[PDB]
């Protein structure tokens, strides 16, 4: 248009396609954090980072 | 405090002992389980003293045997050098000669001229002090009496003794002397103290009967050194204990008849001492309420790490007590790369541990 319409400019007309990454990013960020935290746990405790995967899965 | 012989049998624990060896103690747990319930007559600490080579280990063993306490063997400097699979870090040769190579009582006796001796001189006090907390742990959990052959309270005797000989540094004497206060304030003094008194010559007779290639042939054993024990025990060490703990002094162990010592101790009761609380004697054991019992209990069953961390004292003003960085770096490399030290105990799977990939457990005050 040639008309700076505030409402129509704001309206959810669409054209917003999520990436394969767009929704998945948070799951593979928080889980990556928690997995790394468990590795952090064992790293300081002088325990095998691999060991006790129950902590990592949880 | 009362002998089995007068019991006509064994003593019983008044209530089920708490698994303090393998279980953590919580403030929640204190609310859920009372403390002085288990406590009984024998819930007390009988410390022993004597001039060196007094053979009191067998005495204390039998004394705890026939009065039903714990023996708690004596200082074991090697435990620094021991690990989950035993072997001696003394095995590790002088790769890092200056201040990483070991120093046991053997090395001290062979030569107290080495500044590195001061290492154990303080680490030996820590070992006593750590043992003392172990004794308090066993008391407060089980309510059973304990008997420590020697105490951190008494350790300064040898300290000032070695310094008077000149072996320790003027710097080290200050370090240890001030540093005792920091931790020694945080321990309960023993109920009863028994000190054994041979002369310097007499102990030399017996130490020559010990026939120890790292002591009997050694050179430290001057009358002055082995006598400084006598003066320090006599006045410096005894008096404060004489204020708090009840003091008995027989001649010595050899003539020390266990049964009369049994009877003399038993005759000395403490219900007599259940008078005015403000009395300074037995002072460190007047616990008003079950809650205050639990405060002491949790403070030892859940704050041993806190107890150890008091030792963290910064003093880089003493050269023999400082370590070379890069050498110390390598000393770190050796210890934690050497067999059975890579991980926490039970997780040195390189040296044999199985059950890993699921095991996530750790023991109460389990070392690290
Ligand atoms: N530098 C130093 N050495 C000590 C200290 N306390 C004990 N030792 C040394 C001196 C002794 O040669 C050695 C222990 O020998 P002992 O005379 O205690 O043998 P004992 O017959 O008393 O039986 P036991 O030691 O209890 O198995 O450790 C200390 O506080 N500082």
């Amino acid at each position: 248009s040639a008309v700076n319409d505030p409402l129509e400019l704001l309206t959810n007309k669409g054209t917003h396609e999520p990436s394969f990454l767009s929704p998945i990013w948070n799951p593979i960020a928080c889980g990556v954090a928690g997995v790394g935290a468990a590795i952090f746990i064992n790293w300081g405790f002088r325990k095998p980072v691999f060991s006790g995967i129950q902590k990592h899965i949880a | 405090i009362s002998g089995k012989t007068m019991r006509g049998g064994p003593r019983v624990p008044k209530a089920a002992p708490y698994p303090y060896k393998t279980k953590k103690y919580s403030v929640f747990n204190a609310i859920f389980d009372k403390t002085s319930k288990r406590f009984d007559e024998n819930s007390k600490v009988i410390c022993v003293e004597g001039p060196i080579a007094a053979g009191k280990s067998k005495f204390a063993k039998e004394l705890a045997e026939e009065l039903d306490m714990e023996y708690y063997p004596a200082v074991d400097l090697d435990l620094i050098y021991i690990n989950s699979y035993g072997y001696d870090m003394r095995k590790l040769d002088p790769q890092l000669p200056p201040s990483c190579r070991s120093y046991d009582v053997r090395n001290f006796c062979l030569d107290p001229s080495h500044d590195l001796a001061a290492q154990f001189q303080i680490r030996m006090y820590m070992l006593r002090y750590s043992q003392y907390i172990d004794a308090l742990q066993h008391v407060l959990s089980t309510g059973q009496g304990v008997v420590l052959e020697r105490s951190p309270y008494s350790d300064f005797v040898f300290m000032e003794a070695m310094f008077r000989q000149g072996y320790l540094s003027r710097g080290a004497r200050s370090v240890y002397n001030e540093l005792r206060q920091n931790t020694i304030g945080e321990l309960l003094k023993p109920h009863l103290v028994i000190y054994l008194d041979l002369p310097v010559d007499a102990v030399k007779k017996q130490i020559k009967a010990r026939n120890v290639d790292y002591e009997v042939q050694s050179k430290v054993f001057s009358d002055a050194y082995l006598s400084d024990l006598e003066q320090l025990y006599k006045q410096q060490y005894l008096k404060d204990i004489s204020t708090h703990a009840e003091l008995l002094i027989y001649d010595w162990t050899a003539g020390g008849e266990t049964e009369v010592v049994v009877e003399d101790i038993e005759r000395i009761d403490f219900n007599q001492f259940e008078a005015d609380i403000h009395n300074k004697k037995m002072l460190d054991w007047r616990f008003p309420l079950e809650a205050e019992w639990c405060e002491a209990r949790i403070k030892y069953c859940h704050e041993k790490p806190d107890l150890m961390n008091y030792f963290n004292v910064p003093r880089f003003d003493v050269p023999e007590l400082v370590r070379s960085a890069d050498d110390g770096k390598v000393w770190r490399d050796v210890w934690f790369n050497a067999p059975g030290m890579k991980y926490r105990p039970g997780y040195n799977a390189d040296m044999g541990d199985e059950g890993l990939l699921t095991k996530t457990k750790i023991g109460i005050n389990q070392g690290i």
